[PDB]
RNA sequence: CAAAAUCGAGAGGA
């Protein structure tokens, strides 16, 4: 155990595996609105 | 029976501008134009003999 | 002192 150095009672299964990095990053999904622009017909917030 | 058509104000049919200045009109403004066109036309035609 | 359209199609995400 890396925090405390003591063995772990179980044996962990470990080896080399191939991973991918998918295009979906959080920096493209965080959003927040507090009184921004609004639609022209019904004065409700825009979308997106 | 419709004898006095009501014309809704500009806030129900706003005139959205272009990214330039070409002012598109609504669908409903177009339809009101067509109604007034044919209303004048039919008025003149039935006014004379037709 | 608020600047930045609409309508259709398609591909995606949970």
């Amino acid at each position: 155990n890396g925090f405390t150095g003591r063995k772990i009672t179980s044996q962990i299964f470990i080896g080399p595996t191939y991973y991918q990095r998918l295009k979906h990053m959080v920096d493209d999904k965080i959003h927040s609105r507090a009184r921004g622009p609004i639609q022209i017909l019904n004065r409700q917030p825009m979308e997106g | 029976i419709v004898t006095v058509l009501p014309v809704p104000p500009l806030s129900v049919r706003p005139a959205v501008v272009m990214q330039g200045s070409a002012r598109n009109q609504d669908d409903l403004t177009h339809k009101l134009a067509d109604i007034v066109k044919i209303n004048n036309q039919l008025r003149r035609n039935e006014q004379n003999g037709a």
